[PDB]
């Protein structure tokens, strides 16, 4: 069998030396049996003398040299399934839920080619959100990256909840959260949210399947932790069908990872030290998430800038993936407005008039004016007075502060945390709720009494029995 | 392939030489002529010095194997083609260095290991035997693994002995005892 | 005498070697000693030459294996044999590291003893998982008031303290110990922290008044100093907090509590630098590794707060990390920042302005919050972070002609910046936190002068231990502030403003 | 108490002078060669012990 | 000593064997010391500068350092395809791509294979994808 004794541990970058014609490929999956368990080392390199560089995934502790090693011969085959779901899993493919052995039929290889130009998105499409702000301020496409910003704070974590519970309505679909460079700390926090949120529903169903790559964990296999998770996606997509929406964390701390383990390869550190081989391995990543025939996977990442340095390539590029970007601010939560989204922050390019229609872009694009205005308003309101200001002008701030009101509502996943029932709402209810509200109709209603609520129609009730 | 590696070092021409040599099993006819050639070419003593030095160009290296080739002739034919190899390759200063890998190859074929008794006097015939029967009756020297000890004075240490075999050692010598007795009378 | 001195020393050269795998240098240079043989050889493993000295192998070459020698090069020199120790590097954990400065190998520099040990562990052990850790509930009280309430702090928690150098970084993390020298009277181990201080590159004359500091305040007994001094060689310091954590690991298993204050990691990284450097490993950026950050991650993650599954119990860390102008920009800060949850930004500005030591708590933040406050000082501190938070605001038009409700928050503000006046080594009660919090929240504070804010402190203290150090006694075992409680004490402090 | 302290440390560095002197008085004796005798024999009882 | 691209085993052990090396390194390689997406190959002598190269791997790379009794090939191609000690065999052709009148109306990447699929190749002769630009006198002013 193939087989090599390891002949180097400069760093860890192990080189394994194997008998000759016993030839590896770039990209195999090697499998040291180790009493560490396994190391699994990644061959990304023929050194020739059928010798090989490769990178870790696990520890390199305690190695005695000369190791034998067998040779997988190909990528890490992860495991896939609906067992997947609801199970955080290490990028071994081995429970870190630690509900034991997962009965995943099928593995399938880590490292793969993004679809053809036939099974990439000819024609992009909205993926419906149960949020109405989602589906105004910034619609969701199919295939389509819409990376969030906005940290935890603005409900962050809970916000993501809501999304997944709005896929499985959507489509049917499923997600896989998958968490780079994840503090230990706030893994545990997430999963025990996550369960008691019902996403992971032990006894129930868990739509959302889990993997969490920690920064301790080595910087190869904090690289592929997120290929890892985009299989099981493309599993869904492709061989369920099912449309998934992958979240990703910290896709700087996947800059930073690949960026250590290129300078651990010796390549040369490219602009601002961030790897040479950083464009085309994000654009595997994200041409990896696409509207295939089938289903189409969407991700949704996290962007910690660089010190807002958004000049440097590591944000740059992310921005440059990027199709649309939902900034939540802690400002607009801080205004009571559950969503955190800010619309005057938050931009897509999938507001076109075309994309969501000329009706839905001239709507959107009064109620952002109308807003922009109203901000413009209220920073010379609060020195003159809005009633010192026009009779127009105090009806746009009031029509705004009212809209801005009617934007909030309950949250579906944390309707049992808040005690109060969310709302899914459907993109057409919400077109027809903010025509209505530009005529200003049911907008004559008080902001508290058009505060946390979703359609239209049901805020018409509100106004009423608050009154009464 | 070779059932040793050396992790070449210039072991790699031995190894290459080793494989090649021991398919056509001619490494002890190798090993000797190669040995009485070097013992003649070094006591030629332009060119047995001049040869470690790399004064020589390409065209004049060639022409000081032509001059090799005349010294003897056969005895493998494939470290026939290493000469010319060594020489178009410059390196005809590390050829020593690759006979004496080939002999550690070619005696790990034939599966002989050497130790050393270094110590500071020449010790006593009954200590020779001693030792190489200690060594064999310990695994250390396991069967079909020969052993050639050679015992060696050397001035540096001073009293005792460290018998070396198989990156084991036990150095059972007076100047290691002394140097922790004191440096515990120094502390 | 020098006799008794002498059958010792020889009793420790009797009893006669035996030697197995050996390595010999080929030449040593710049504490890379290049060493053939040692075929067998575990990652990381302790290698003793016949200098002595002893190393680790971070680069295992494929005929050679460059041994890091955690000594000066004089000791070795060429054609030395190097034996094969044979052992990962371990240091012993236990007990008896209480009480004791020990240098990273575990041997006492204080020579107050030997350790008694239970094991010998492995300096680098993995992070306890997902589902290991637990929710911190517990809080850690420094008995400074503005860091127990404005940045709460638990215990398993890794938070940062990023300040510059010698404004009493160091006095910092000192009271903290020191307050836990009331919880550690407190029979319970979660109560009783033992704290472990990792000096990184810190000179023995500093040490040596740190060791006495400790002692004085009479707190060296359940504490640990793990001593990598200025001199001591970079795999030392390297190593130092990966040894340090594995003694906490045992702590926390045990389910007992203790805390680990790394200072400074940016000293640990400068050793790393000079071990890559010359084991020629690229260094990374500001010719600091870039794998600088993976050793950071392991090393802080294994700081935790366990589940009753691994038994509750926790490692309480706090990094400290020195700057230079407050550099958060530099690689090192960067990658910090990124793996603590909280940081404490200590400030020179406040320094100057009489804060000794300073602390700017604007900057400061906490990403573990009040989960880890007690409910009482949660309760009647609320109000004291938003009225500081309009004080910092106006603090921008205070230098004249204001409005009522700015001038207001100002005569507040102040009469608050001077009762978060605190001077080094003055632990504080909780049960004497809770009550002037509440004194600053209902503006009893404006009344008396800024000045006579200090003299305030000590009497409404008094005043209130002699009207009802019941009330006080009630604060402390209740732990939860009753109506009538706090309406009592809103009487009291009417009364002592009074007089 | 100073003084005596460091009596006690020249003592040391006196006999350690003493102790160079005893370690020449090995190497020139026939003890040099009765104990290097013996380590021959020593050596022999370990490794055929092994 | 130094090191050399003839260090390696396989080629010292086939000189030392008196193994000829005609017509599989000048015209074939042999593949040697592969990964980054440049590959060294052992041959090739009859290899034009730049030339196309069709790898047994599939993967067709163009010759950038042509180095004596070697070459360090750039790999158009996935390193995945690559195995080390694979026949690298000449194309024999300056890297050209189809060009013609007939490409309009379909999508190709740069070899020329069309990706949107559409529009089986129709180009009248391929061309040398550097090509110095036409001289001063083959400008005119511009108008139109």
């Amino acid at each position: 069998p193939i087989t090599g004794k390891v002949t180097a541990v400069i760093g860890a970058i192990v080189d394994v030396h194997f008998e000759q014609s016993e030839l590896p490929a770039i990209l195999n999956a090697l499998e040291i049996k180790t009493p560490q368990g396994k190391l699994v080392l990644e061959v990304a390199q023929h050194l020739g003398e059928n010798t090989v560089r490769t990178i870790a995934m696990d520890g390199t502790e305690g190695l005695v040299r000369g190791e034998k090693v067998l040779d997988t011969g190909g990528p890490i085959s992860v495991p896939v399934g609906r067992e997947t779901l609801g199970r955080i899993i290490n990028v071994i493919g081995e429970p870190i839920d630690e509900r034991g052995p997962i009965k995943s039929k099928l593995r399938k290889p880590i490292h793969a080619d993004p679809p053809s130009f036939a099974e990439q998105s000819t024609s992009a499409e909205i993926l419906e959100t149960g949020i109405k702000v989602v589906d105004l301020l910034a619609p969701y496409a199919r295939g389509g990256k819409i990376g969030l910003f906005g940290g935890a704070g603005v409900g962050k974590t809970v916000f993501i909840q809501e999304l997944i519970n709005n896929i499985a309505k959507a489509h049917g679909g499923f997600s896989v959260f998958t968490g780079v460079g994840e503090r230990t700390r706030e893994g545990n926090d997430l999963y025990r949210e996550m369960k008691e949120t019902g996403v992971i529903n032990l006894e129930g169903e868990s739509k959302v399947a889990l993997v969490f790559g920690q920064m301790n964990e080595p910087p190869g296999a904090r690289a592929r932790v997120a290929l890892t998770g985009l299989t099981i996606a493309e599993y869904f997509r492709d061989e369920e069908g099912q449309d998934v929406l992958l979240f990703i964390d910290n896709i700087f701390r996947f800059t930073q990872a690949g960026s250590e383990v290129s300078a651990l390869l010796g390549r040369i550190p490219s602009a601002v030290g961030y790897q040479p081989t950083l464009a085309t391995d994000m654009g595997l990543l994200q041409e990896r998430i696409t509207t295939t025939k089938k289903g189409s996977v969407t991700s949704v990442q996290a962007v910690y800038v660089p010190a807002d340095d958004l000049t440097d390539p590591a944000p740059a590029t992310t921005f440059a993936h990027l199709d649309a970007t939902t900034v939540l601010s802690r400002g607009i939560s801080e205004l009571g407005i559950y969503p955190a989204v800010d619309p005057l922050d938050s931009k897509s390019r999938l507001l076109d008039a075309a994309v969501v229609g000329q009706e839905h872009y001239d709507v959107a694009s009064k109620v952002q004016e109308t807003l922009q205005t109203y901000k413009s308003l209220q920073d010379i309101i609060a020195i003159l007075g809005m009633d010192e200001l026009s009779e127009q002008d105090k009806l746009t701030v009031e029509r705004a502060r009212k809209i801005q009101r009617f934007l909030s509502q309950p949250f579906a996943v944390a309707e049992v945390f808040t005690g109060i029932p969310g709302k899914l709402v459907r993109l057409k209810d919400t077109v027809a709720s903010f025509k209505a509200v530009l005529e200003g109709k049911y907008d004559n209603i008080p902001e508290h009494a058009f505060y946390m609520v979703g359609g239209i129609e049901d805020v018409v009730a509100k106004a009423e029995k608050l009154a009464a | 392939p070779p059932p040793v590696r050396l992790f070449g070092v210039e072991g790699t021409y031995a190894t290459a030489l080793y494989q090649a040599a021991a398919k056509n099993s001619s490494i002890d006819a190798a090993f000797q002529s190669l040995q009485k050639v070097e013992s003649t070419v070094k006591k030629n003593p332009k060119l047995g010095h001049l040869l470690l030095n790399p004064a020589l160009s390409l065209k004049d290296r060639n022409s000081v194997i032509d001059a090799i080739v005349e010294t003897h002739k056969n005895l493998d034919g494939y470290v026939v083609n290493l000469l010319k190899v060594l020489s178009e390759n410059n390196r005809l200063g590390c050829f020593e260095k690759i006979a004496s890998d080939f002999g550690v190859l070619n005696d790990a074929h034939n599966g002989l290991l050497k130790g050393t008794v270094t110590s500071a006097e020449p010790l006593d015939p009954k200590s020779f035997k001693r030792i190489e029967k200690a060594l064999s009756a310990s695994k250390l020297v396991g069967q079909g693994k020969s052993l050639k000890l050679e015992n060696v004075v050397k001035p540096e240490i001073k009293g005792g002995l460290i018998v070396e075999l198989g990156d084991k050692t036990v150095d059972l010598s007076i100047s290691t005892k002394i140097q922790k007795l004191n440096k515990v009378l120094e502390d | 005498e020098v006799s008794s001195i002498l059958e010792e020393r020889i009793k420790g050269v009797s009893d006669e070697a035996n030697l197995n795998e050996t390595g010999r240098v080929l030449a040593v240079g710049d504490g890379i000693a290049r060493v053939f043989g040692l075929n067998n050889i575990q990652a990381e493993e302790l290698v003793e030459f016949s200098s002595g000295v002893k190393g680790m192998a971070l680069n295992l070459e494929p005929g050679q294996v460059g041994i890091v020698l955690f000594g000066s090069d004089r000791l070795v020199k060429e054609g030395e044999l190097v034996k094969r120790t044979g052992n990962i590097v371990d240091v012993p954990v236990g007990p008896g590291l209480l009480g004791r400065v020990v240098d990273a190998l575990g041997n006492p520099i204080d020579g107050k003893g030997p350790i008694d040990a239970a094991g010998r562990s492995r300096a680098q052990v993995k992070a306890p998982g997902i589902l290991p850790r637990r929710s911190v509930h517990e809080p850690v009280q420094t008995g400074l008031k503005a860091v127990d309430a404005l940045v709460p702090i638990g215990r398993g928690q890794r938070e940062l303290i990023i300040g510059d150098r010698q404004t009493g970084k160091t006095a910092v993390a000192l009271d903290t110990i020191l307050n836990q020298k009331r919880w550690n009277n407190g029979s319970d181990e979660s109560k009783k922290l033992y704290c472990v201080y990792v000096a990184v590159g810190q000179k023995r004359s500093t040490v040596a008044q740190l060791v006495q500091t400790l002692e004085q305040h009479d707190a060296m007994k359940y504490s640990i100093i793990v001593a990598a001094t200025a001199s001591e060689a970079a795999p030392l310091q390297y190593l130092a907090p990966f040894t340090a954590a594995s003694i906490g690991e045992w702590f926390r298993d045990n389910g007992k509590h203790a805390l680990i204050v790394y200072d400074d990691l940016s000293k640990q990284a400068v050793a790393y630098r000079q071990l890559s450097l010359l084991l020629r490993r690229p260094p990374g950026r500001e010719a600091y590794p870039g794998d600088v950050f993976y050793l950071h991650s392991r090393l802080l993650e294994r700081a935790a707060k366990l589940s009753e599954k691994e038994g509750s119990g926790s490692l309480t860390a706090l990094p400290v990390i020195e700057t230079q102008g407050g550099d958060v920009s530099a690689y090192i800060p960067t990658n910090v920042i990124s793996i603590t949850d909280g940081q404490i930004f200590l400030e020179a500005e406040l320094f100057y302005k009489g804060i000794r030591p300073a602390i700017n708590v604007g900057l400061s933040v906490s990403r573990v919050g009040s989960a880890a406050q007690v409910k009482a000082l949660k309760q009647v501190a609320g109000s004291l972070k938003l009225f500081l938070a309009q004080y910092r605001e106006v603090a921008a038009f205070a230098q004249s002609d204001l409005d009522a409700s700015t001038k207001q928050t100002l005569v507040r503000g102040e009469r608050l910046t001077q009762l978060l006046k605190q001077n080094q080594y003055s632990p504080l009660a909780t049960e004497e936190q809770v009550p002037l919090i509440y004194a600053g929240v209902n503006g009893h504070l404006d009344g008396i002068e800024l000045s006579r804010i200090g003299e305030f402190e000590s009497s409404f203290l008094s005043y209130l231990k002699s009207n009802h150090n019941e009330l006080l006694t009630e604060i402390r075992e209740k732990g939860e502030l009753s109506k009538e409680l706090l309406a009592s004490l809103k009487s009291a402090t009417e009364s002592f403003v009074a007089t | 108490v100073r003084y005596e302290a460091s009596l006690r440390q020249l003592e040391q560095r006196q006999l350690a002078k003493s102790v160079i002197s005893r370690v020449q008085s090995e190497l020139g004796n026939p003890k040099f060669q009765e104990k290097v005798l013996q380590q021959s024999i020593s050596e022999i009882e370990q490794l055929l012990s092994k | 000593t130094k090191a050399q691209p003839t260090e390696v085993s396989s080629i010292l052990e086939e000189r030392i064997k008196g193994v000829s090396d005609e017509a599989n390194l000048n015209e074939t390689g042999r593949v040697l010391a592969v990964g980054d997406g440049i590959a060294r190959v052992f041959g090739l002598n009859n290899i034009q500068a730049e030339e196309l190269v069709e790898f047994s791997s599939g993967v067709k790379g163009m010759a950038l350092n042509l180095e004596p009794g070697q070459v360090g090939i750039v790999l158009f191609g996935s390193d995945r395809l690559v195995k080390e000690g694979e026949l690298v065999k000449r194309t024999g052709n300056i890297v050209d791509v189809p060009v013609g009148p007939g490409l309009l109306g379909r999508v190709v990447d740069a070899l020329g294979n069309p990706i949107d699929g559409k529009g089986p190749i129709d180009a009248a002769g391929r061309s040398r994808a550097q090509v110095k630009a036409p001289g001063i006198l083959p400008r005119r002013s511009v108008h139109e």
